[PDB]
Parts: structure tokens; C-alpha cells; sequence
């Protein structure tokens, strides 16, 4: 408590201590305008970010194609109204639509005695339709109809005269879309003549309704001018034919195949489904299904599914099923022809709680689609590396920027970095760590260097990077 | 009266902690069905923590708060760390983190879909502190006629939130994220993330450690003050409680965790005239917590240079327009030391740690003042089943959050072990030299000649 008194500092307050005051006080006035232009001049200096590119509602997730009612639940449970014990199962997949089969009444072949204007009574009726339209509404899931009046016969367009096949579609585009379903699929176009003008006057008036609806268009060609003169005109159009459905087995031929199809329409938005409407179980061998689940996952566009094709349910390994619409496999008593055929990696509770499933595959995969921003408009740009490996870099312009690299050989490969095609922002750091693998070997969230990356035959990896500042 | 002293417990308990706490309380809770009841277990386990201070404070009618209860129980040692902890980190850390949201929430109106310019972040809160210590360093009138407009700051942006939620739920829909339907758990938590929550779940709640003690010295309700904190602070939990409802009926959790500034994106996502409202009278809210909690810190330099300790070149007054100078500098200083860190959730956790290392010792301080000395005329009588609930909840809460990341809460027992060597040299030491003393004489009076200051009489 030794201190001076205070009658006794203010005569000890000097002329020396006012000028040393002041001066001192005013430093602090400097010092804080010396702070302030200091921060608006890094305000303006400090680098903008990107506007979005203003998406719709298929820009994420991954459309599902149901092709046959009956066959998806089974015998007796057939039914339209039967769907909604479903819902509750697409939801867990994360899925971000229904392309639900035809449902119309055609009797077979009949070009005047059929109509797209009501339901046939085999699934269901019209309140039923509606009820199904209740629950899709309530957990976020839009459903697609597939247009094809002739989905009985060979010739699915009716070999007649083309009048009536164009008349009674608008009334189908106008009545089924007032009551709120959300677009409308047609496909098997190469059996339709002058049908770039036929689908102009169907995308007109799908887009004319509102903006947030779409009609997919399916082929089954493999030409990649035959689809652009399908998108010569119609650049909003999700076409999906059977472009990667070639034989290849090569991996330098699908880096070729999709990068010729970007780089020659550009940079829009595509459908990087592998068929028209078939499974993946016809088009691949027994283990390459778990590597193209990365793949349909990661490039730019929406992927389109078939039901089963997240388990793997084949047609070839079983006989005595039909190809145009074999059964789902919910559990051993859905297959009730033979007992004990069906196991426990062929069904829904079985894959379900394997965590290395394929099933589970699909639920992890989807998950890092319908929440991230990389990988759901981000930019593509591939490596030219040197064997059959497809790698490829995706990055929006300050999140966490994804790696993707994949092999395609049947030996065990290297990593061969190869940069320089991307610009100075992306760049490949050193250190990357995992976040999925296709064939578990390694542990989840483990780092390891770039360079001395090797590659099991029939595997793919997903890598993370933050934005290195 | 008695509403009266309802409300200025309600009054100032509501801060800028909800701001900042559901951007951190979702994230290490996993899911939000387990983020609500991290935000009802936290209010009742403070109104245990408040029905316990009332007891303390009423058998020892002192002045100061905290720091003259520990003295008065525990020895020399203990009393003494209680005004050396909240002197430099407490303090300095609750001004710091209320004054780093401030500068987020004037950035991510301009920057929304990346996250900011780090080093320009600092520059921003070296600037909300600086004018707040000038202000406060000026006439004593001037430090509360400002004070009441960031208390109107405060209160429109609560109760835009209150009532856009209230819209949401009449226009759109029901409990969006409901065990019936949606809200799966998806990342369940465990022993280490799931203590985390209570303890950036409890920076929204401070205000009451020292905020009971100053209300019955003005209108002296009569120890109608235990039945005056069960109205209060359930009062201020249904507010906390329906402001995170609010958040979650108007974004996703995906967002909640992306986002820095909560509050802004929500503020977007509504309405057409924006960012003249939300990010405006949050920036007003925040500024009366960084003032708030300077002129705080002056009523404990004067009762902490009064017992033993903190030498008197602190507590001193401007001859005119009678405000601690040179007492103000030593947080104003400290302050702008702990701008260092690049995040801003692993400050609170730092403050939360230690803030719960003394809500525990003081409280089990009554209990050996239960236990030896018994038998004081008490006018408020409290039941021995709070203050064991709240000696279970305080020790799972440190040792779990010691085996989760124990390095911010790793230094906060290296801190409060610094001043066991700073406890031998302060009153413990033999004046035979004469070196040391003169000049811990000279920088005091020379102190008086750079400010004009003076000691009390
Ligand atoms: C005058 C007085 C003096 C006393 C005082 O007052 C004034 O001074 C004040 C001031 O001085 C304060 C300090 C300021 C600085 C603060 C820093 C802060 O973070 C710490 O930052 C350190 C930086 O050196 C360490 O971080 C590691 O730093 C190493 C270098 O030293 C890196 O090597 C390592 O990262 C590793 O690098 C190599 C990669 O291959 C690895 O993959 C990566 O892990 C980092 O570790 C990372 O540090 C980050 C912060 O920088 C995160 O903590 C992160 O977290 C983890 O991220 C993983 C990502 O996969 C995730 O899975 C996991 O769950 C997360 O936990 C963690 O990896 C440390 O460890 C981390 O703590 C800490 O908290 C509190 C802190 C010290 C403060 C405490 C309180 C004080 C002393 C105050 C105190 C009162
Ligand atoms: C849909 O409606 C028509 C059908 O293509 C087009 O809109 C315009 O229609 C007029 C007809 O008088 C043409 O002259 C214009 O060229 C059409 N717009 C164009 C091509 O720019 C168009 O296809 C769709 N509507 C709009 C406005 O794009
Ligand atoms: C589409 O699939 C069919 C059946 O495999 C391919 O065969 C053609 O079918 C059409 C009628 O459906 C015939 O007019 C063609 O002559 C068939 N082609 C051959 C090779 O005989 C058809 O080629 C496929 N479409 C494309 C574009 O390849
Ligand atoms: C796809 O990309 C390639 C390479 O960027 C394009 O090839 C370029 O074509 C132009 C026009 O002839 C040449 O001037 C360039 O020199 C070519 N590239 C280089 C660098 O050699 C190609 O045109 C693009 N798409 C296509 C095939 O049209
Ligand atoms: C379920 O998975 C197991 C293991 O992958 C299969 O068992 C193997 O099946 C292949 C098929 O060619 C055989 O070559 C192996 O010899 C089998 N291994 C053993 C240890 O039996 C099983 O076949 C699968 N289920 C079904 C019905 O195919």
C-alpha cells in the first residue's frame, strides 16, 4: 500500500507529464484508424466466392426405375397400394426419386384399343394413386411415370399410322400432371420416327407446366452422334441410353468414353446410367459391380438405378426367372420356389447388416451425394496417367475438395501422380486421407502419402483433401 | 418488488451464448433429438448450481461474490486462485469469444458460401474491443446509456426468432425432426462428445455466479430470492429451448454444421428484407457482452485489493469522472493476448472446463460447512439431495472431458498450478534485502503520473 497521496500528486502533476499525456493519447486514435483502414483494404483484397449454379431437385440424389409392381413386392402384395410399405425402405437409400412402370391399359398390340388416360385395375385404381402421391409428398421422394403405350410387344411404338400416338400423349402430359406428379419418362426411341420434333413438343410443354419438371428419354444406341442429334436442340433433356454399356474392359477406353461425351456436349447436365432400363447384373461380370458403384456416383450427372441393382440381383445365377421382370429378394421366403436356393447374401435383412455388403455400399455412397457440395455441382477434370486406372480430381472452389482413383486392371498397379492438367488452385498435396474403400483392407480415416499409393485388382478409393491453404 | 427481481435475473442470465451454442451443441450431441436435452438437463442442473448459491450467500452475508465464499471456507491457497483464474482467463476468455462473434457475424453477410478471410477476422475484434474500453474508460454515464440500446439490440433479434418459429409451425409443418419419421441418430455419440455438449451448453448460461447477490440490496424482497429463481430460469430455458426449435423448422443439419454465423443464414432464409435486421441486431447484442463484462471486472479488482492481494497500482479512480484505469488496461490487454487462436469452439471449451473446476469446489464447500461447523442461524434452508446431484454431475463432467482432448483442458489445471509459486512470494516472503520492495513502489507512483488516478478513501 505504499502509494502517493492525492493532494500531494496534484502538485507533483508537471507540464512535462501534460505534453506526454496527449501525445500518448493521440497514439491511440492512430493506432485504432491505423486497425480500421486495415481491415476494409482486406475485405476487397481477400479473394470472392462462386455463386451457385441454382439447382433443381434432380441434381441430387439418384433416380430409381421400378419396372414391374408385381414383381417388386411379390405375389398378393402386387398391388399400388402395396407401395407405401416401401417408402420407408427407399428413404433409408437416400433416394431422390421413383421412375414407377407403366400402368396404363393396353391389351396387347392394340393401337385403338388402348389409352394413357386412366390405371389399369390390376394395381390399383385412381384413389389409390392418389394415396401412394400422399406419402411421396410427405418423406421428400418424387415420383417419374414411364410413358410406353405398347410395353407389351416388341415394337413398343404401334406399327401403324403415327397419328394417335401423338394425340393422346398431350392429353396424358396435361391430365396426369395437373394432379401433381413430378415428370414423365417415354423411352425405346429409336422405334419412332422423326422423334427429335416428336420430344421438342413433349419438353415444351413438361417445362410449360413448371420449371421443376423433366422427362427422360431412353435409346438403346451406343453412337455418340446418334444422342446428339437427340440433344441438338433439347439441352435440358435428361437423356439416358446405353453409351457405357460396351464390352471395353479396358481402362483406358471409358477414361476415352467419358471424357470425349463431356468435352464434346461441354459441361451440361447428363444421365450417367449404364442402360435403358436393365439391371447391371447383365452388362458386367460377378466382381466389377462394387467398382462401378463409385463410378456412377462421382461423375458429373444424375445416376439412374434399377431396382437391384445396389445387392446385385442376377438373372444368370438363377434360372427359371424371367429377364423382363425377375423378383426382389426381401428375405428366403421371397423366392418360394425352391428352398434353401436363396442365402444370405442375396437378400435385404442379410446385406443390410454386413457393414462390407454392397448394400451397405449403396447406403455409404449416397449419403456423400445428397449432402456434400463437391460432389454434387462441382468440376471434373481428369488425369492422363499410363495403364488401365481411371483417376480423376473433383473440387468446388473452397470446400473440401474430393479424389477419386479406381482400378480397372486385373493386376496391381502403381499410383503414377500425374498433375499439370488442372489449374494452380487444385493441386495434389502430399498427404490425403481415406474416407472409403471398396474392398476393405485398410482403416477408415488412416492418411498415407500420394506417391506411394498401390492398388489391389477390381478396388477404388475415395479421397478427401481439405482446401490447402 | 418481485417480478421486478425476476427480471433482471432474466434479464442478463439471456446473453450472447445463443448464438454461438447451437452450431456447437448439434455438432458434438450427433443428432438433435439429443441437442434438446442437452439444453433441458443444463437448466436444471443451473438451478440446482442457483438454489445452492442462495444458501452460501445468505449464512455469509459478504460482498465480492465467488471469491470472498472460498476464503471463508477453504484457506488462504484456495481463496486466492478463485480471483487469480477469473482475473486472467475467465474474464479475458468471455470477452473474447463474445467479442469473435461479433466479427462473424458481419462477415458471412458478405462472404456465405466460403468461409472467411482468417487473419482479417482478428482486425475485427481488435476493434470491438478497443472503442468498448475508450467508452468505458470515459465518464461512468456514458458505460449504461448505451447499455440499455444493446439490451434493444438483444431483444428484437430474440424476438424475431421467437415469432419466425411460431410462423413456422402454423404455416409449414410439425416437429420435422420427430422419432416417428425423420431423426434417425446417424452419428451416436459416446463418453467423450456427448460431455462436450454440456460444456458449450453451459457458456449461454452464465450470469448467475455473482447475478443473485445484487438484487436484494434495493427494494430487499425478504428471502422471497429461492422462490424468485424457480420462475426465472425456467423462464430463461423455454426461451434457449425454442430458439434452437426455431433454427431446425427453417434449415437442415447439414447447414447448422457448416455455417459459422448461425443466426444469419436463418435470418436469410426467411424473409425478403434482410441484412438490416438480423445481422444488425445481433452485432448490437454482442456489443453489450464485451461492455457488460468490462465494468464487471472492475467490482473485483476493488474487493480483490482489499484482503491480502492484487497491489494497489490496480484499484485506483480517476479524479474526475471516477472509472479504474488502470484496471481496465490489465483485461483490455489480456484480451488482445488471447486473439491468437484460429477457431473460436475451442475457447469455449477452454472458459467451460475451468468454469466448472470452481461450480464444483464451492459447492462442496457447503458440505464440509455442513459437515464441521455446523449449527449457524440460517434464514434459508435448502435439501441435502441438491448438492449431491450436483457433485455427481460436475465429476463425469471433468472426467470425461479430460479423456477427450486433453490439451485445452490440459492447461487449465496448468494454469491454476502456476499460482502455487505465485502463493510464495505474495505475503509468504521476509522483506531482509529491501531490493524487490522499492521497486514494486516506484512503477505504482510513476502509474500515477501516466493517469491521473488515485486510491479510494
Ligand atoms: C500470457 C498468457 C500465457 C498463457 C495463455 O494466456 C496468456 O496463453 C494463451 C494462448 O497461448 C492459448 C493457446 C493458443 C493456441 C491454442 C491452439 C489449440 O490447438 C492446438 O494447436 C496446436 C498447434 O501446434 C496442436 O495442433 C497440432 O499441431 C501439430 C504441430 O505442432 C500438428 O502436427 C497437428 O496436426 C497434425 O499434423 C500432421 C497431420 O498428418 C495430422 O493429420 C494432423 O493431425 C495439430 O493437430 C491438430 O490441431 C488442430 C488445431 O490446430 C485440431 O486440434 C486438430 O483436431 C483434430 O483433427 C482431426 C482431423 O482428422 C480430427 O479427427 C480430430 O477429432 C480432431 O481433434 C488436430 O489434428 C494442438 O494439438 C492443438 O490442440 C489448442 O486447443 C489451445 C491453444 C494451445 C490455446 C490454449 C490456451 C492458451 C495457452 C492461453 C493461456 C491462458
Ligand atoms: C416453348 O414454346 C415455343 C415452342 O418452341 C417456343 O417459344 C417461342 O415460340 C415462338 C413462336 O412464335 C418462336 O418464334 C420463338 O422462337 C420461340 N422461342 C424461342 C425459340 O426463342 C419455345 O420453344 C418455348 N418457349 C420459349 C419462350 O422458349
Ligand atoms: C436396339 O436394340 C435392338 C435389338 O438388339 C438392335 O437391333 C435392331 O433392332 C431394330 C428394331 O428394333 C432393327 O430395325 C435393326 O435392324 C436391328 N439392328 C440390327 C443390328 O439388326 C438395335 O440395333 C439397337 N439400336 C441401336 C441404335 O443399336
Ligand atoms: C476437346 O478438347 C480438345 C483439347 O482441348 C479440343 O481439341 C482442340 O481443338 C482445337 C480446334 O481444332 C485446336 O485448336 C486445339 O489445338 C485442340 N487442342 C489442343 C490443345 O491441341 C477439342 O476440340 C475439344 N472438343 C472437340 C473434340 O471439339
Ligand atoms: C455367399 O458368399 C460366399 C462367400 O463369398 C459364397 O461362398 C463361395 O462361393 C463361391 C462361388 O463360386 C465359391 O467358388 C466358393 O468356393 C465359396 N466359398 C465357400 C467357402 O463356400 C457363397 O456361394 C455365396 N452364396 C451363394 C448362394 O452363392
Amino acid at each position: 500500500t505504499g502509494l502517493s497521496k492525492e493532494e500531494l500528486l496534484k502538485v507533483a502533476g508537471s507540464p512535462g507529464w501534460v505534453r506526454t499525456r496527449w501525445a500518448l493519447l493521440l497514439l491511440f486514435w492512430l493506432g485504432w484508424l491505423g486497425m480500421l483502414a486495415g481491415a476494409v483494404v482486406i475485405i476487397v483484397r481477400a479473394p470472392r466466392c462462386r455463386e451457385l449454379p441454382a439447382q433443381k431437385w434432380w441434381h441430387t440424389g439418384a433416380l430409381y426405375r421400378i419396372g414391374d409392381l408385381q414383381a417388386f413386392q411379390g405375389h398378393g402384395a402386387g398391388n399400388l397400394a402395396g407401395l407405401k410399405g416401401r417408402l420407408d425402405y427407399l428413404s433409408s437409400l437416400k433416394v431422390k426419386g421413383l421412375v414407377l412402370g407403366p400402368i396404363h391399359k393396353n391389351q396387347k398390340d392394340d393401337v385403338a384399343q388402348t389409352d394413357l388416360l386412366q390405371i389399369d385395375p390390376n394395381f390399383g385404381s385412381k384413389e389409390d394413386f392418389d394415396s401412394l402421391l400422399q406419402s411421396a409428398k410427405k418423406k421428400s421422394i418424387r415420383v417419374i411415370l414411364d410413358l410406353t403405350p405398347n410395353y407389351r410387344g416388341e415394337n413398343s411404338w404401334f406399327s401403324t399410322q403415327v397419328d394417335t400416338v401423338a394425340t393422346k400423349v398431350k392429353d396424358a402430359l396435361e391430365f396426369w400432371l395437373q394432379a401433381g406428379v413430378d415428370g414423365f419418362q417415354v423411352r425405346d426411341i429409336e422405334n419412332l420416327k422423326d422423334a427429335s420434333s416428336f420430344l421438342a413438343e413433349w419438353q415444351n410443354i413438361t417445362k410449360g407446366f413448371s420449371e421443376d419438371r423433366l422427362l427422360i428419354a431412353g435409346t438403346n444406341s451406343s453412337d455418340l452422334q446418334q444422342i446428339l442429334s437427340l440433344l441438338e436442340s433439347n439441352k435440358d433433356l435428361l437423356l439416358t441410353s446405353s453409351y457405357l454399356s460396351d464390352s471395353g474392359s479396358t481402362g483406358e477406353h471409358t477414361k476415352s468414353l467419358v471424357t470425349q461425351y463431356l468435352n464434346a456436349t461441354g459441361n451440361r447436365w447428363c444421365s450417367w446410367s449404364l442402360s435403358q432400363a436393365r439391371l447391371l447384373t447383365s452388362f458386367l461380370p460377378a466382381q466389377l459391380l462394387r467398382l462401378y458403384q463409385l463410378m456412377l456416383f462421382t461423375l458429373p450427372g444424375t445416376p439412374v438405378f434399377s431396382y437391384g441393382d445396389e445387392i446385385g440381383l442376377d438373372a444368370a445365377a438363377l434360372p427359371g426367372q424371367p429377364m423382363e421382370a425377375p423378383v426382389m429378394l426381401w428375405d428366403e421366403s421371397s423366392f418360394p420356389d425352391i428352398p434353401g436356393a436363396v442365402s444370405a447374401n442375396m437378400t435385404v435383412k442379410g446385406q443390410s447388416e454386413d457393414p462390407g455388403s454392397l448394400l451397405s455400399l449403396f447406403r455409404r455412397l449416397s449419403d456423400q451425394r445428397s449432402k456434400e457440395r463437391s460432389l454434387l455441382h462441382g468440376d471434373f477434370h481428369a488425369f492422363s496417367a499410363g495403364p488401365g486406372l481411371f483417376s480423376y480430381i473433383r473440387h468446388w472452389d473452397q470446400n473440401e475438395r474430393f479424389l477419386v482413383v479406381l482400378n480397372f486392371g486385373d493386376v496391381g498397379l502403381s499410383a503414377g501422380l500425374q498433375a499439370s492438367d488442372l489449374p494452380a488452385s487444385a493441386s495434389l498435396p502430399a498427404k490425403a486421407d481415406l474416407l472409403l474403400s471398396t474392398q476393405p483392407g485398410r482403416e477408415e480415416g488412416s492418411p498415407l502419402e500420394l506417391e506411394r499409393l498401390k492398388l489391389e485388382p477390381h478396388e477404388g478409393l475415395l479421397l478427401r483433401f481439405p482446401y490447402a491453404a | 418488488g418481485l417480478v421486478s427481481a425476476c427480471g433482471i435475473i432474466v434479464g442478463n442470465i439471456i446473453g450472447s451464448g445463443i448464438f454461438v451454442s447451437p452450431k456447437g451443441v448439434l455438432e458434438n450431441a450427433g443428432s438433435v433429438g439429443l441437442a434438446l436435452i442437452v439444453w433441458i438437463v443444463t437448466g436444471f442442473i443451473t438451478v440446482v448450481g442457483a438454489l445452492c448459491y442462495a444458501e452460501l450467500g445468505v449464512t455469509i452475508p459478504k460482498s465480492g461474490g465467488d471469491y470472498s465464499y472460498v476464503k471463508d471456507i477453504f484457506g488462504g491457497l484456495a481463496g486466492f486462485l478463485r480471483l487469480w483464474i477469473a482475473v486472467l482467463v475467465i474474464y479475458p476468455t468471455n470477452q473474447a469469444v463474445i467479442a469473435l462473434t461479433f466479427s462473424n457475424y458481419v462477415l458471412q453477410p458478405l462472404f456465405p458460401t466460403c468461409f472467411p478471410p482468417e487473419s482479417g477476422l482478428r482486425l475485427l475484434a481488435a476493434i470491438c474491443l478497443l472503442l468498448l474500453t475508450w467508452v468505458n474508460c470515459s465518464s461512468v454515464r456514458w458505460a449504461t446509456r448505451v447499455q440499455d440500446i444493446f439490451t434493444a439490440g438483444k431483444l428484437l433479434a430474440l424476438a424475431l426468432i421467437i415469432i419466425m418459429g411460431i410462423v413456422q409451425i402454423c404455416k409449414g409443418e410439425y416437429f420435422w425432426l420427430e422419432p416417428k419419421n425423420a431423426f434417425e441418430n446417424f452419428q451416436e455419440p459416446d463418453i467423450g462428445l456427448v460431455a462436450l455438449a454440456f460444456l458449450q451448453g453451459s457458456f449461454a448460461y452464465g450470469g448467475w455466479n455473482f447475478l443473485n447477490y445484487v438484487t436484494e440490496e434495493l427494494v430487499d424482497p425478504y428471502k422471497n430470492l429461492p422462490r424468485a429463481i424457480f420462475i426465472s430460469i425456467p423462464l430463461v430455458t423455454f426461451v434457449y429451448v425454442f430458439a434452437n426449435v426455431a433454427y431446425v423448422t427453417a434449415m437442415s443439419p447439414q447447414e447448422l454444421l457448416a455455417s459459422n454465423a448461425v443466426a444469419v443464414t436463418f435470418g436469410e432464409k426467411l424473409l425478403g428484407v434482410m441484412a438490416w435486421i438480423m445481422p444488425i441486431s445481433v452485432a448490437l447484442s454482442t456489443f453489450g457482452g464485451v461492455n457488460g463484462s468490462l465494468f464487471t471486472s472492475s467490482r473485483l479488482f476493488f474487493a480483490g485489493a482489499r484482503e491480502g492481494h492484487l497491489p494497489s497500482v490496480l484499484a485506483m479512480i480517476h479524479v474526475k469522472r471516477c472509472t479504474p484505469i488502470p484496471a481496465l488496461l490489465f483485461t483490455c490487454i489480456s484480451t488482445l493476448l488471447m486473439l491468437v487462436t484460429s477457431d473460436m469452439y475451442t475457447l469455449i471449451n477452454y472458459v467451460g472446463f475451468i468454469n466448472y473446476l470452481f461450480y464444483g469446489v464451492t459447492v462442496a464447500g457447503q458440505i464440509v460447512l455442513r459437515w464441521k461447523k455446523p449449527d449457524i442461524p440460517r434464514p434459508i434452508k435448502i435439501n441435502l439431495l441438491f448438492p449431491i446431484i450436483y457433485l455427481l454431475f460436475w465429476a463425469f463432467l471433468l472426467v470425461f472431458s479430460l479423456w477427450s482432448e486433453p490439451v485445452v483442458c490440459g492447461i487449465g489445471l496448468a494454469i491454476m498450478l502456476t499460482g502455487v509459486p505465485v502463493y510464495f512470494l505474495g505475503v509468504y516472503w521476509q522483506h531482509k534485502p529491501k531490493c524487490f520492495s522499492d521497486f514494486i513502489e516506484l512503477l505504482t507512483l510513476v502509474s500515477q503520473k501516466m493517469c491521473v488516478v488515485v486510491y479510494p478513501e
